């Protein structure tokens, strides 16, 4: 291979250019193997985005030119072959082929030369086709024969998709899986990259940063991979060193991986033990009223984390019980924003549209053939994509009971099985089922008789099967609202528009009697306190609107409203 | 209740040869 | 060698030359965290065409020459390099191979040079690729082309590192316009108020809608200057009428450029008739902008219709309905109507549902449509003995949850049909063929009977007035269109229709 479309990374490996490879040990070993044969010379890398794929041809290029390779690899110029810059300027008839066949000419003369194929997926129609001159069908004689060694490397999807449905190219090459590195392998490749990015930055970077930098990556990052996540973190941690100034610390992985996800370093740089010490006054942010609610879920996440757990068990499983808005899945949001640091991790499913065991083939995915494939079954890119997550199953009492038979998986294990066959992990998730199974005092004080908490509770065992209610952590009843604990909502909810008011430097002049008629018009015993926001926007909304109608809007207008009593 | 999932061929082809303008 | 291909940023830094970037100091110290970092090394500044991502290099050439530049940065000589021109030369073929070499051996041999190149998927569909292996290079693409060319490449992706370059908001593409304001105030030797600015950046934003922020406003205050340069030959002050007039003629539409136009209520009514209480209930909600969530939100047809014409402009402004992504990208101020909701299951809130809370939709297509200044609009609604008249909103809080109901801007009714309604419905919808008889010199009068006629037939509530042009067709045009062809009438005539059959003259 010319120096044109790769790159020696034999002779990068002779003037230590190539970083060092830490573990990885196993698999150039296994490269070594395939590469000794015969016949069919060929590994493919077969890993993630990330992994070390390529540094394993690194760590196995710099085992070349340290000479712990077994007398057939001894010497081998190992180039790589961009087949993207390959491909690239092809327009005409017949100019892949011959950079191609040039590239193949230079490994026929010379006879040292390993390719490596970054991306091996590209090899299938990289010219035209399958059936077609393309690069796969030039190469298919040659590495049939072991006469063009060739290490692959595609991910295991890619794999699957190009090589695998390839016939007459699965043979020719040896699949090497390259896994993802555990958090402790991570830190010994860090440790290993110490020098690296300690002498380019000219930053010293301790072990505090390198075992933050694996940890929080693989928590908080789960689009990416391990070695990569934290060698990222690392090294824009060591940059924005530079933009500051000599250290990089445990604070420091944590501020360049909150500029990433949106989590304030604080709740990065924690520590679960305290993280959560003082849960309950930061849950009360959101949620004022109905405090022995957030006390007892306070209470049992605070043992359903720290301590003990077994990894059989979800996070916490939660009935929250009573009247419909008034606090149910403003606490669930409550706690998903104290969950890692991300308010967005509230899933609501909505099970009241589900009244069918044949719409549970429209949850959790179809079989195949059937409608509902794509959307359905899309628990993959929620809570795999997010292991720390909280997913709200509102109106559970509306569902089927064949839908909830499938939950009883998640329950005692933690995992499920998509209709697309996934192994979607419930693990770490707080998954929160509710029922208003409450509505009898609800609906006026009267019942069916002549004339609370544990009205709602022998409901549950009416209305569900006790195999399905028992695994589940704590049963959350809530009360009626006090008129006392309604207003400190009203407090909460008018404070939220009054920031948008000094921006324009308009200003509602707080008063106390129009926030108890807030109260009354915006709360009844069968739905309250939700819709308390739509009683904001059209009583006081409406009317500050007439503002402008009558163009007020000078330096400041110090507007006070009051509509008559009820 | 079935889905039939089709299958959009697309019109894929080999680069285009050309014909040159000579230059003496 | 560079002194001949390929402009050196940092020199032109150095002299001034270099368009002032004010503004844009936090993108340019992301492009400074990847030129500091080791692996990844390799801006990519993903943008918008003529967001100001190739400012961003322009800003990093002037704080390179400031000495606002890290110790791995200082004095880095930053070349755009000119392609199209490394051709300029046929020594015969694989000239521009060739001679791209012949600059890469000039930089590994010098050590200070950061090429910027302003098209990156250009050289990706020597191709630099290789050299690209250990030469720190800034790149420029879209984002269609950085998910086309720059990702869909492993060998592309393990250097070139994505840096957002995003649209600046109104009041950001203001500043940037006040700190160019002495280049193009000293180009046509016409001075430019603040006012102009403040208007060229609020006008470009709301009537230019396939340009970006930044050169838009700059090409209305460039194109206004030029204009007042011109006018003087047929101290000149370029002012926000001068954008108006300029922008009037980018756009065409006629200068009425908003609280004043807002105050409508009667500034309109020419195709709404009837249904007088909801227009006067949409007045005060939409008066409620005056966020990231919609100008509007609505839980008729017509009303949205001259919605769109009032508020947008258009009558064609109206969406009906990717399937809504990139056709509001091509128009986010338009108003968004969701015709017959009833009809649709549960997989339609997430186009609706997410964008009352951010107002933005990413997505598989490769934008993010911005949906901050639409009126979205859900059209609804079209046993024993006894002894609507307010209430059709409870109805729909039954059928989904009211867990974005205090999100929906406004829930409004619309009251009943009147007698008298469906008669100023149907001397609109005799306008339609009254013109079409105009134009072979006919008049079409009628009577109130003949009016109530058509009142009285197909106006069915249930329907709402639909069967009504199907009425006025059948019972008038398909008699009126047998006499003209019977010539019973002919042109110069005055045709009365009257009494029950329709007869006339
Ligand atoms: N075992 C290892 N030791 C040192 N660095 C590693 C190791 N595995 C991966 N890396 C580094 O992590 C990143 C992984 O990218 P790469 O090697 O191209 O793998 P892949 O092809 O799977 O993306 C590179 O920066 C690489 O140097
Ligand atoms: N932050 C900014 N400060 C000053 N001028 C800017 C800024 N952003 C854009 N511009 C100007 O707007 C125009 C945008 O051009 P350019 O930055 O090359 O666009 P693009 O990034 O889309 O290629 C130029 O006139 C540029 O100088
Ligand atoms: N004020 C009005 N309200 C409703 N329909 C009207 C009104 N004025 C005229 N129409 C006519 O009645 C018909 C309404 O049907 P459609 O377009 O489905 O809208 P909608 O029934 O929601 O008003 C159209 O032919 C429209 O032109």
């Amino acid at each position: 291979v010319l120096d044109q479309f790769g790159r020696n990374l034999t002779a990068a490996a002779m003037e230590g250019k190539l970083d060092p490879v830490i573990g990885r040990e196993k698999e150039i070993e296994r490269v070594m193997q395939v590469l000794s044969r015969r016949t069919k010379n060929n590994p493919v890398l077969i890993g993630e985005p990330g992994v070390g794929k390529t540094a394993v041809v690194e760590g196995l290029a710099q085992a070349i030119v340290h000479g712990e390779v077994p007398e057939t690899l001894k010497d081998k110029q190992l180039y790589t072959l961009d087949l993207g810059s390959l491909v690239a300027g092809s327009r005409y008839r017949g100019d892949f082929e011959e950079r191609l066949k040039k590239v193949l000419k230079e490994i026929n003369t010379r006879g040292d030369i390993i390719l490596f194929i970054d991306a091996l997926h590209t090899l299938v129609g990289a010219g035209a086709a399958e059936g077609a001159i393309d690069a796969a069908s030039i190469l298919k004689p040659k590495l049939a024969r072991g006469e063009l060694q060739t290490i692959g490397a595609t991910t295991l999807d890619e794999y699957r998709k190009y090589i695998e449905k390839d016939a007459a190219l699965e043979r020719r090459f040896q699949p090497v899986q390259v896994g993802e590195p555990t958090v402790e392998h991570t830190i010994e490749i860090l440790k290993g990259l110490r020098d690296r990015y300690e002498a380019h930055h000219r930053v010293s970077i301790t072990d505090a940063a390198m075992v933050a930098a694996a940890t929080l990556a693989d928590r908080y990052i789960n689009d990416r991979f391990l070695p990569d996540k934290a060698i990222d973190l690392i090294d824009e941690a060591g940059a924005r060193m530079r933009i500051r100034r000599a250290e990089v610390d445990d604070e420091q992985i944590a501020e360049v991986l909150g500029n990433w996800t949106g989590i304030p370093v604080f709740k990065l740089t924690e520590a679960e033990t305290t993280r959560l010490l003082r849960m309950e006054e930061e849950l009360h942010k959101r949620i004022i009223g109905q405090e022995d609610a957030v006390k007892a879920v306070s209470k049992a996440i605070r043992r359903t984390r720290a301590g003990l757990k077994d990894p059989k068990r979800p996070s916490g499983s939660f009935i929250f019980a009573g009247p419909s808005g008034v606090g149910k899945t403003e606490l669930s949001k409550a706690l998903a924003n104290f969950l890692f640091g991300d308010d967005d991790a509230l899933i609501q499913i909505d099970m009241g549209e589900f009244h069918d065991r044949f719409t549970a083939s429209r949850l959790f995915g179809a079989p195949p053939g059937y409608v509902g494939y794509e959307e359905g079954g899309q628990l993959t890119e929620k809570v795999r994509r997010k292991p720390f997550s909280v997913v709200l199953f509102d109106a559970i009492e509306k569902a089927h009971q064949e839908i909830y038979n499938s939950l009883l998986q998640v329950l005692e294990d933690g995992r499920l099985t998509d209709g697309q066959g996934r192994t979607v992990d419930f693990k770490n998730t707080v998954l929160i089922f509710t029922s208003n199974l409450g509505t009898s005092d609800i609906s006026k004080p009267v019942g069916l008789g002549f004339s609370m908490k544990q009205k709602v509770n022998d409901e549950l065992k009416k209305h569900f099967r006790p195999e399905f209610l028992n695994r589940i952590d704590d049963i959350i009843v809530f009360h009626q609202l006090t008129r006392e604990e309604i207003i400190r909502m009203v407090d909460l909810m008018i404070s939220r528009v009054a920031g948008q008011l000094k921006s324009k430097d308009m200003a509602l002049v707080l008063t106390d009697a129009a926030k108890a008629l807030l109260a009354k018009r915006g709360f009844d015993p069968v739905l309250g306190a939700r819709p308390l926001r739509r009683t904001i926007q059209r009583e006081i909304e409406d009317q500050l609107s007439e503002k402008i109608l009558f163009e007020e809007v000078g330096p400041g207008q110090v507007v006070t409203v009051d509509v008559d009593n009820w | 209740m079935k889905v039939l999932i089709l299958a959009c061929l697309v019109a894929l082809a080999l680069a285009r040869e050309l014909e040159e303008l000579n230059v003496p």
